[PDB]
């Protein structure tokens, strides 16, 4: 008559993958010197906070669990940024022909106007302030994406399926060089 | 932005840089890349007696 | 094949290309080549070389193991020689004949996972899949339009009517049923096509010495690929953006 | 020095270094070419003036492009004898009247004339979040100073549990204590020499000495530990020959079979496929100043 | 910041890649007098995938002569070279470890 | 002519400059910068001490050892306004050991 | 001054675009045993517009310290690199120039 | 010694709330789990039982790293953002950074 | 069978053109830490025509 | 230790097998054979006549 | 084979008998080229390579 | 204690198989032919021996 404690997730900061899966001690209420009224008590609350977790596994997005640690460029989130607009030529500049002409006639001249930053004749040129860069990121997911998906897992039963949806990511020592496949399996 | 760590060698680093770019024999007076050596025959010295 | 099967066999099959069948590119290449090489396929017509085809066919079918998955991949390596020292010792007729069933049951294990699933449907993008693989995919002085160039030559494939999309040994070619001219070679067009990505059109002393260098086997490309793109595709004040608006209004126009 | 630990006749016919010379700096020497080229380049005299050019070696702002701003660049220049001298016979430059004093410097930096124009597109690329400047230390390492107390054989390091993870290798030789300062203070009271200091100089001399070392992760799982090495467990460096019972001696010296082995497939990626004098060899290289040797000696005592 | 390892440039993209389009064609146009490729980090990864094993094995192997003869004027040396099941020999580094007086 | 006989042999070697290095690699090779045990699971997403012993020759006066630990050693700079300048300082994997 | 320029080579058109095509293909061919492209000229011009300024612009700058300090063990200086707008440094080429006694 | 390491594993860190160190003799902190403590030759004041805490000194850093790379606070929040420094001795001290002389 | 010349690889086929393209795809990969490389002849034959 | 003093400094360069060399470009760098001013001093065809 | 490159001060250079040369300011001392400098009279630090 | 190499051509760099293989090779005691005088005398006449 007692639920199970969801399986936490663990971030690795460098490679931005997943070091598998401990349970959630560390957030689990003592109930071990409880009567028969508190115990029903408390172990409502753990009913609770277990139809919370199964609500927010139901939006897992089924195609980043099929590729588990091997996500490509498509399947992650990118800094913003334009696409690619090319550099207009230096010959097209306000003050580059000029100073080739009045300098030539006989002047010598110094100083200048400053610039749009103080510091497509105009759009194409300050479209290289926010540009993307040339390949998206590869492998690699930013904390805010690996909590967006990916949230604690309940394993109602444990371990009493078949072998091929035995929960093998959940090991830390887990590399995605193995036999059997990932797909969507709390 | 220079954060200065004890653990680094800055020094030493530079001197593993140079022997990457550049020859060592030669001496460029400018930075006073000079190479500390020693005399081959003075350390590892070779006794054959005398012609 | 795992692979125990060598590529470029000219050796072997120059000179039955040139008698049978009246090839007029081996002819070209025959002519060419030097005395010691052209001697060594002379022979190859009068006799012909007769190679063992048991180890060939005793790693055809280890390699089914592992595609079933009854046996790890590390295993091929002792199992296939414990093989071969069985069948060079007890060699006969009825051995002969028992590699030849088992390999005639590999072939037609996997023609009915052609017909069930009809792949041959899909038969266009598997040699076209098989062409953009061995290819760079990051170009210097490109990447947008080398991009794009790849998303609207995958819907041609899909989209045209019939493209055949076969290959010889070394290309791709692509023959589409406008008569004449109908083949287009991929791989050599690529390479005609390899700087020819992000220039841009402002460097020129006289028009031409930019799109005179596009040779006549990828303006041909550049002429089949033109109906199927827009104007929300390669990006724009390029070389290569303004040949594809060029090009389909010279057969949206001519119609 | 006394008159017959050397002469004409010591060690004949045998190229040999003297058992006392070895863990004595060779750099220390009057055919130091370039601490002699580092000393006449100044002058001859006593009282010289100088006039010198001092690079910036920090690797974040060393080749830093910088783009329109106004900066701030502050900098502490050192005044000890014994570490901005150097001597050839490494004496305390600090005791005698040697003294280094600053008039003037000034920094100087080169602009280039690019186009005004071309200029305001380079500034917007750069000034772009994608596009930021990536720099990396060349050695890309950690200092640590263990010390071997005097006359002492057994060092043991100890780290506690970190990540370990992109971690790329060992580096380690022998430094005295008197010719390595402490740079972490502003001055070191205990330092009274003025030689070539190995810690900041290349000028290792003491790579030899290291009869063994072991890696050993938990108390447990020594590393390699998979049976690679000859004997599995430890690097042996050394061994004496009239100990050693099965080969384990590469080169006619006392480097072991499975130690060389490590170093050049380490430095010049061979091993596997035959041993050759590698193409590109550098100058911290290991082929290039490995050097070994051979003598006989009369058995001693009876008659 | 993170993940730590693409931003860093420990691994990832090489330095062609994750910059600008028009910063790749500018430094490749001003080159040969203006050098700025230098001032990005560029990645060399190890494979770590299928090229070594977990197995035990040894790297360099001793072996011991089967028997030996001794003539006036030669040496027999005799060895029996076992090269094991899912292992691999390149008979160049072999070489002889001869010791004598 | 007259050489002494039951004389015996002694070998020594000397490196000078060198820094005697061990690669952190599986098959002690130059694969990559970036190891190929560095990027291992085992070692990544795990934590080890490190127990390391040496043994020297003894001398006659104090010795340090320089010991040194491979690491990657990075920065970034973005100058994203003018008179603007930011750093961010990270190495891999002795983050302040 | 041109089209007397372009005749001998000046500037112009590379040495594969003013040859005939089957000459090219020839002098590639026969090129490890009789060699031929050393003896046509191959211009090679700088492009004179869009790279550097006109302006008067001072090409190297020295500065000088702000507010040094002097005690027995180190001395401070203080710069101030003061890099106005359309200028551009790399610290490749910053140096102290360290004068003294 | 003069250097501690301690390494926590991993946990689920709700509503964490601070932290909190000092230093106590170990002659002068007893083991309370034990019925007596064999080891406990002191019976002055106990600091881990008393308030009383006097060596709240001697601490001159602090660093905390989150999965042993993610620093905290690393937003470049203190002066030297990759440490809690505690004391600073002067004579070892340029850019200010001392409170209360 | 094969003849003399084509089958010790003194003229004929390149290396490039008699392995399988599967170990030629192999030899390609490694080329630093474990070169097969040089195991495999590669013929070089003068035009002997038309020079 | 009987060094004398009011010591002054000379110092000098030898340069032997070398041209001065002054190149007529812009940022006196080699971006072309033909230079930068080769082709600006050609500007309406005037002249010039230097010393 | 000369020998007598390091035996020049000054090499200044003027166009039109008006214009000198690179101009603009580019130079420390931008008017002429100056080539060697006796050290007492430098005491603005003008010197390389010591 | 030296390291004498394997030079015939067929193994110099043969990539072995798996497979259990014999390996024998004779040496030699000759000491005009092992061993290299400067003077080139006779050194199995004068003394010299190895084993």
């Amino acid at each position: 008559d007692a639920p199970v404690t969801p399986y936490i997730w663990q971030y690795q900061p460098q490679t931005g993958k997943a070091a598998g899966a401990r349970q959630n001690y560390g957030a689990v209420i003592n109930w071990l010197s409880a009567d028969n009224n508190m115990f029903h008590r408390v172990q409502t609350v753990n009913r609770a906070r277990n139809l919370i977790d199964e609500i927010r596994e139901e939006t897992v997005r089924p195609d980043l669990a099929a590729s588990f640690n091997d996500w490509t460029y498509d399947q992650l989130t990118q800094p913003p940024g334009t696409a690619y607009l090319p550099a207009p030529d230096p010959l097209t500049g306000p003050t580059t022909i000029r100073d080739k002409v009045l300098s030539a006639e006989g002047e010598q001249l110094a100083g200048s106007r400053p610039s749009v930053l103080h510091g497509a004749p105009s759009s194409k040129v300050l479209s290289l302030l926010s540009e993307a860069p040339r390949i998206p990121r590869t492998e690699g997911m930013t904390p805010y994406q690996f909590a967006n998906s990916f949230p604690p897992v309940v394993y109602e039963d444990p371990f009493s399926q078949n072998l091929a949806v035995f929960p093998k990511e959940f090991s830390p020592l887990f590399e995605p060089e193995n036999q059997v496949l990932a797909s969507s399996l709390a | 932005i220079v954060l200065d760590l004890n653990d680094r060698n800055s020094e030493l680093s530079y001197q593993y840089l140079l022997a990457d770019l550049t020859s060592r024999w030669h001496y460029f007076a400018l930075w006073n890349q000079a190479v500390d050596d020693y005399d081959h025959h003075v350390r590892i010295l070779e006794n054959d007696g005398y012609e | 094949d795992p692979g125990l099967k060598p590529s470029s066999l000219w050796t072997h099959k120059i000179i039955d290309s040139i008698i049978a069948n009246r090839s007029l590119s081996a002819v070209q290449n025959f002519r060419k080549q030097p005395l010691a090489n052209k001697l060594t396929a002379l022979e190859d017509a009068i006799v012909q070389p007769r190679k063992d085809t048991t180890p060939e066919t005793v790693a055809a079918i280890l390699q089914e193991l592992v595609a079933m998955g009854a046996l790890q991949p590390n295993e091929v390596g002792p199992m296939f020689s414990d093989l071969m020292i069985r069948v060079h010792k007890y060699n006969s007729t009825n051995v002969q004949n028992n590699l030849s069933v088992l390999l005639g049951d590999i072939r037609a294990a996997q023609s009915e996972a052609i017909r069930s699933t009809n792949v041959g449907e899909l038969s266009n993008q598997v040699v076209l899949n098989d062409f953009l693989s061995r290819e760079p995919a990051v170009v210097p002085q490109g990447q947008h339009n080398y991009e794009a160039f790849k998303q609207t030559l995958r819907l041609m494939v899909n989209e045209a009517p019939n493209v055949t999309l076969f290959k010889s040994g070394p290309d791709t070619l692509m023959q589409v049923n406008i008569r004449g001219v109908n083949t287009v070679n991929l791989n050599s067009a690529f390479k005609n096509l390899k700087n020819f990505w992000g220039v841009q059109l402002d460097t020129e002393i006289v028009p031409g010495s930019i799109s005179s260098k596009l040779s006549s086997n990828t303006r041909v490309l550049l002429l089949f690929l033109a109906p199927f793109t827009n104007d929300s595709t390669f990006t724009p004040d390029t070389f290569i953006s303004q040949i594809m608006r060029l090009y389909r209004e010279t057969v949206a126009a001519s119609i | 020095p006394l008159p017959n630990i050397v002469d004409t006749w010591t060690d004949i016919g045998a190229r040999w270094s003297l058992d006392v010379m070895d863990t004595v700096n060779p750099f220390n020497h009057h055919r130091n070419t370039g601490l002699k080229y580092r000393s006449q380049l100044l002058g001859n005299g006593r009282y010289c003036d100088f006039h010198i050019q001092v690079p910036q070696k920090f690797f974040a702002i060393k080749n830093l492009l910088l783009l329109p701003g106004t900066y701030n660049y502050e900098w502490y220049f050192r005044k000890d004898p014994n570490m901005v001298l150097q001597s050839t016979l490494g004496n305390d430059l600090r005791a005698d009247g040697a003294s280094i004093t600053y008039t003037q410097i000034n920094l100087y930096v080169s602009f280039f004339p690019m186009n005004y124009d071309t200029q305001s597109e380079l500034e917007l690329m750069l000034r772009n979040a994608t596009n930021d400047q990536n720099f990396s230390d060349y050695l890309g390492a950690v200092n640590n100073l263990y010390q071997i107390p005097a006359g002492s054989s057994t060092v043991v390091v100890n780290i506690p549990d970190r990540s370990w993870g992109a971690f790329r290798g060992w580096s380690f030789t022998r430094l005295k204590v008197s010719e390595t300062p402490r740079i972490g203070a502003t001055q070191d009271p205990n330092f009274q020499y003025s030689g070539s200091i190995p810690y900041l100089d290349g000028t290792f001399y003491l790579s030899h000495t290291f009869q063994r070392c072991s890696i050993q992760w938990d108390s447990s799982v020594p590393w390699p530990g998979n049976d690679r090495m000859l004997t599995p467990n430890w690097f042996e460096i050394k061994r004496p020959i009239n100990q050693d019972a099965e080969g384990n001696d590469t080169m006619q010296s006392n480097l072991t079979k499975d130690f060389f082995m490590v170093q050049m497939a380490a430095s010049y990626n061979q091993g596997y496929q035959g041993f050759n004098w590698p193409n590109c060899t550098k100058h911290y290289g290991f082929i290039n100043n490995f050097e070994p040797m051979s003598r006989q000696v009369p058995e001693y005592g009876a008659n | 910041m993170e993940p730590q390892r693409e931003f860093f440039h420990i691994a990832g993209r090489s330095a062609k890649e994750y910059l600008s389009e028009n910063l790749v064609q500018f430094i490749q146009a001003t080159q040969n007098y203006f050098n700025i490729g230098e001032k990005f980090r560029d990645p060399y990864v190890a494979p770590s995938a299928g090229v070594t094993t977990d197995r035990s094995q040894k790297l360099q192997l001793r072996v011991v002569p089967i028997q030996t003869e001794d003539n006036v004027n030669y040496y027999k040396a005799r060895f029996t070279l076992n090269v094991g099941d899912n292992r691999l020999v390149d008979l160049g580094s072999s070489y002889f470890d001869i010791k004598g007086t | 002519r007259n050489a002494v006989p039951n004389q015996v042999t002694e070998r020594k070697f000397l490196v000078d400059r060198y820094l005697w290095q061990i690669p952190f690699s599986s098959n002690f090779l130059n694969m990559g910068t970036l190891t190929d045990l560095g990027q291992n699971v085992m070692y990544a997403n795990s934590s080890h001490s490190l127990n390391m012993q040496f043994t020297v020759d003894p001398m006659t006066e104090p010795t340090y050892l320089m010991l040194l630990f491979g690491v990657f050693d990075q920065v970034v700079i973005n100058q994203p306004t003018r008179s603007g300048i930011s750093v961010a300082y990270l190495r891999l994997p002795f983050a302040s050991g």
